[PDB]
RNA sequence: UGCUCCACACAAUAUAGAUGGAUACGAAUAAGGCGUCCUUGUGGCGUCGCUGAACCAUAGCAGGCUAGCAACGGUGCACUUGGCGGAAAGGCCUUGGGUGCUUGCUGGCGAAUUGCAAUGUCAUUUUGCGUGGGGAUAAAUCAUUUGUAUACGACUUAGA
RNA sequence: AAGCGUUCAUAGCGACAUUGCUUUUUGAUUCUUCGAUGUCGGCUCUUCCUAUCAUACCGAAGCAGAAUUCGGUAAGCGUU
């Protein structure tokens, strides 16, 4: 006796929007979009991040989750002041696929000694796992 | 353990070309987790075997060996270009090869 | 062209239940339950507040902006079917030979025998679909109705029995016999 | 013909002793360089002006820059091109950040739609429009409503990996 | 890197993923290909009915026995279009050959092994939304191919054990994770978490 | 004193090309997976993806000998209990016991001279041969014969 | 599309013009063959094409019926 819709939940190309260069001299910084120029490019503006504010293509960037109130055309100093209020630095620090990004950054950092550090604590680790297994 | 290994799988795919005529001189190698030619400088100079085996028991071993180099990149896509003291046989295009780590410059 | 967005509005009524997921497509009402795969289309259906579903096309051309009016029409008469149904009127057009349509019942399968169409021997049959129901409507000569869920069962019983009865070998300007729809509309209508 | 600059290009006639200084003509250019800057200058000079190259001279080469690179501007281009049969004037309408890339986008648009080579595109007048609703396409004017927001459905990721295990998703 | 990979056909585009297998065999890799029904050809089904049907006007006028094969299964459909792909005439050519196995369906043992796909060649990756497409295994009962319904039988009980297996796999993975949940915030994997792992 | 199967001993034979692990839902993609809960739905809530850059595994004379501590797990070998799998099943899930090893933790000894590198030989087919442990004890062709056959072969018949 | 078609350009035709296709006509060329490719027609036999005579299903008519005419899919099958 409820109508029920599924509403696909996308991430939107909006001003305010936070995006993660994954293509160019940023290539794994953050920007906000800023304008929208067309339908494949956009403005973005990273000031935080070292990101120069430019007109880039949408197929080099990918949208992430996060939103902040922005204003449309807004320069980088207004940029600057509102991303530091929104405090996007440690909210998208706080999520998983920052986390994933970090982790494979830190695995790419090991020596060949710290290499073998992880092998024998994950040998450690996995003997009272398989024990409580064995009991569960 | 279980892994002896000290070199980087490879595959001979075919000598240099053009679309009718090839150079026997030089292989185009395929070496595992390389996609790219900066990826792919750091193999130059690399010393390249092909391992195979005979029937006839030469010097003690029924195990042959050639022996090559990594001359240079091939392409965008991380094939190089390996030299070897003498040519590959030919009915090794799709053979692995082994790329060593020496000499060793990282 | 590549319009950004383009937009149809979906009125639902308090008596009736839409079920969209993915792009199955359920309106459950008074009447029954329609359903309608509507995969082939790529649009997006959107409920507001129970009374309101909002389907969209995201950077659309001109062909897949005018299919979205199209899935505004199919959906609509899915909730028009199970709320006032379907009513499909005929006329039994003749010059000479009667035409004695009756319902026949061959091995539980509702056809519609169709007898004498021009002084033919050959006894036409016309399948009556699952979900359509057959009535011979009294008080008015040779009129057939059919009434039903789904506009699309309805109105294509209705064409099956006014395409079977095609003259052949004929001025059909002169001949002008066969069963014709004279009426569209709706089980309750008042 | 690569990404183009905007040159401002100052040229006159040779001065001769009955008419010394003369009247010392400028244009802008749009052109790869400013080898072609020049070449173009004095073809459109051919157009208008009983001068050549031989019988002038350029007195000044400049780039101009976009005052304001990094906003984005709603341009007008008046373009004068041939077809396969005519000449014709036209009017587009292009939301980019500087002359040179709306410029740019303008030969690719002519190219694509119309086959106009840019050997055969005269720029009449590429003039930044002000104000809104003096816009006149509706496939700029739709970019240009209040709080404009909009999705990306069907997301095509590139994997560096010929084989995938997972069979992916177009969620985005 | 697999000694053998079993490539999931389904979704894919005929031409794409055939002119992959066809790198990856003169490249001395072992395919699979299963699933070959389900595999996608860009276009309308009349049309690609239509263009099977001016293959099969080609063949030898004074014997048909020597001429063209006109192979109709979807397995076949796909070696043919590998063929082209491969110089199949020389003995490199038949060496890589050797190399591939195309099947209807999933028989053993890949039924109990990982398939993969290539994204490279996934319809649903290269096709444009909107653009219609084809089934193999619809052409190819429409050309004469007489075994789409036992392959879907087939298909049937083969899924409802699969999807049985991963009921007691599901079951199994959760107890795990728990393991691994459980395991947290211990000397060991606060270690490991600061070297990443 | 022939044949086949099993095991271990020695030879030849070659390798379209081992060098830790082919690591198993299905469906959709304008959608999904995982977890949780309920009134079991085309449900609510949370979370994830943005690639396998993963996961598992991986330390020891190519992996020796040996003393313990913790735990009753991990894992190999044969043996055994039960079940499932016919698409090409020839594989998967298992019960129980024995026998090793364990790097989960702490010790003791050994390694050298392949001399500054030479794949430095460790794999898997096949063919024999020998040894010792089981198993079975036929046909087919020619020749003769028939004519449902036939140029000849072939085909179809018959004969202790 | 000027006209014919009782009236109505286009049911069916269609002037004055103009755009093509085909290679079963005949011209035009002389590239191959003059140390030779057996030069007409018929008989026999197979196959192919469609620009469809018949047959199957149709659409149009100045198609009432009958008979016709125009057009479509179509060379499966026949054409003495
Ligand atoms: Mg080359
Ligand atoms: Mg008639
Ligand atoms: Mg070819
Ligand atoms: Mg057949
Ligand atoms: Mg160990
Ligand atoms: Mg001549
Ligand atoms: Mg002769
Ligand atoms: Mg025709």
């Amino acid at each position: 006796t409820d109508s029920i819709v599924k509403a696909s939940n996308w991430r939107l190309v909006e001003v305010g929007r936070v995006v993660l260069i994954k293509k160019g001299q940023s290539a794994g910084k953050l920007a906000a979009i800023v304008e929208i120029i067309d339908q494949k490019k956009v403005l973005i503006d990273g000031p935080k991040a070292g990101v120069p504010r430019q007109a880039i293509n949408l197929g080099q960037v990918v949208l992430t989750p996060l939103t902040f109130a922005l204003p449309r055309g807004a320069r980088t100093a207004t940029v600057s002041k509102k991303w530091a209020a929104a405090a996007v630095c440690e909210k998208w620090a706080a999520s998983s696929w920052a986390k994933k990004i970090a982790q494979r950054e830190r695995r790419a950092a090991l020596t060949d000694f710290e290499r073998f550090q992880v092998m024998v604590l994950r040998k450690q680790k996995r003997y009272t796992v398989k024990k409580a297994l064995a009991k569960a | 353990a279980e892994s002896h290994r000290l070199y980087v799988k490879g595959k001979h795919l075919s000598y240099q070309r053009s679309k009718r005529v090839n150079n026997p001189n030089v292989s185009l190698i395929k070496i595992e987790g390389v996609a790219t030619p900066q990826d792919a400088q750091f193999y130059l100079g690399k010393r390249i075997a092909y391992v195979y085996r005979a029937s006839k028991e030469v010097r003690g071993s029924k195990i042959r060996v050639m022996w090559g180099k990594v001359t240079r990149t091939h392409g965008n896509s991380g094939v190089v270009r390996a030299t070897f003291r003498n040519n590959l046989p030919a009915k090794t295009f799709g053979a692995s090869v082994r790329i060593f780590l020496y000499p060793s410059n990282i | 062209m590549k319009y950004i967005q383009t937009e149809q509005q979906i009125e639902v009524p308090e008596g009736v239940t839409v079920s969209i997921k993915s792009r199955i497509v359920k309106v459950v009402g008074p009447r029954g339950t329609l359903t309608k795969n509507l995969k082939h289309i790529d649009v997006t259906f959107t409920k507001v507040n129970n009374q309101l579903i909002k389907v969209a096309v995201h950077n659309g051309g001109r062909k897949h902006v005018a299919a979205l009016r199209t899935v505004k029409s199919l959906v609509d008469n899915m909730i028009t079917g199970v709320t006032k149904g379907y009513k499909y009127k005929m006329r039994y057009v003749y010059a000479h030979f009667p035409i004695n349509v009756n319902i026949v019942e061959k091995d539980g399968a509702k056809f519609i025998e169709v007898r004498n169409f021009l002084g033919d021997k050959k006894i036409r049959n016309v399948p009556v679909r699952d979900g359509v129901t057959i009535e011979f409507s009294t008080n008015v000569k040779d009129e057939i109705v059919l009434s039903g869920n789904s506009v699309e069962d309805v109105s294509q019983n209705a064409a099956d029995l006014q395409q079977i009865c095609r003259v052949r070998n004929k001025d059909i300007r002169k001949f002008l016999d066969g069963i014709y729809v004279s009426h569209k509309g709706f089980i309750t209508e008042d | 013909m690569a990404h183009f600059k905007e040159y401002q290009v100052i040229g006159r006639r040779l001065p001769t002793e009955s008419v010394p200084e003369p009247k010392l003509f400028r244009m802008r250019i749009f052109a790869s360089n400013e080898v072609i800057a020049k070449s173009r200058y004095w073809y459109f000079l051919q157009k208008l002006h009983k001068v050549k190259k031989a019988s002038g001279e350029i007195v000044s080469i400049n780039q101009i820059n976009e005052a304001h690179p990094t906003k984005v501007k709603n341009f007008g281009v008046w373009v004068r091109y041939d077809s396969r049969s005519g000449t014709h004037n036209m009017y587009k309408e292009i939301r980019d950040v500087s002359r040179v890339a709306a410029v740019e986008t303008l030969y690719q648009d002519m190219a694509a739609r119309h086959r106009a080579r840019f050997r055969s595109i005269h720029i009449l007048k590429v003039a930044e429009i002000e104000k809104t609703a003096d816009v006149k396409r509706q496939y700029v004017k739709q970019f240009l409503t209040k709080d404009l927001k909009f999705p990306l459905p069907h997301r095509v990721q590139k994997s560096t990996k010929t084989f995938s295990y997972k069979r992916p998703s177009t969620f985005y | 890197v697999e000694p053998v990979v079993v490539i999931d056909g389904k979704g894919h585009l005929v031409g794409r993923l055939a002119s992959v297998v066809a790198k990856q065999l003169l490249n001395g890799q072992k395919i699979v290909v299963v699933r070959a029904e389900e595999l996608n050809i860009s276009g309308e089904f009349f049309r690609n009915k239509l263009k099977y049907h001016d293959f099969l006007r080609k063949a030898t006028a004074f014997n048909k026995t020597r001429g063209p094969f006109h192979f109709r299964a979807p397995s076949r459909i796909f070696y043919k279009a590998l063929r082209g792909m491969v110089s199949h005439k020389t003995a490199r050519g038949k060496a890589a050959l050797e190399r591939l196995k195309v099947f209807e369906g999933i028989p053993p043992p890949y039924d109990k092994k990982k398939r993969v796909v290539v994204p490279q060649a996934l319809r649903v990756l290269r096709l444009k939304p909107g653009r219609k497409y084809t089934t193999l295994g619809k052409l190819s009962t429409s050309v004469g191919w007489k075994y789409e319904d036992v392959v879907a039988k087939l298909e049937a009980k083969r899924k409802v054990s699969s999807a049985e297996y991963y009921a007691k796999k599901r079951a199994f993975t959760k107890k795990v994770a728990s393991a691994n949940a459980t395991a947290a915030e211990s000397d060991v994997a606060k270690q490991l978490a600061a070297l990443g792992y």
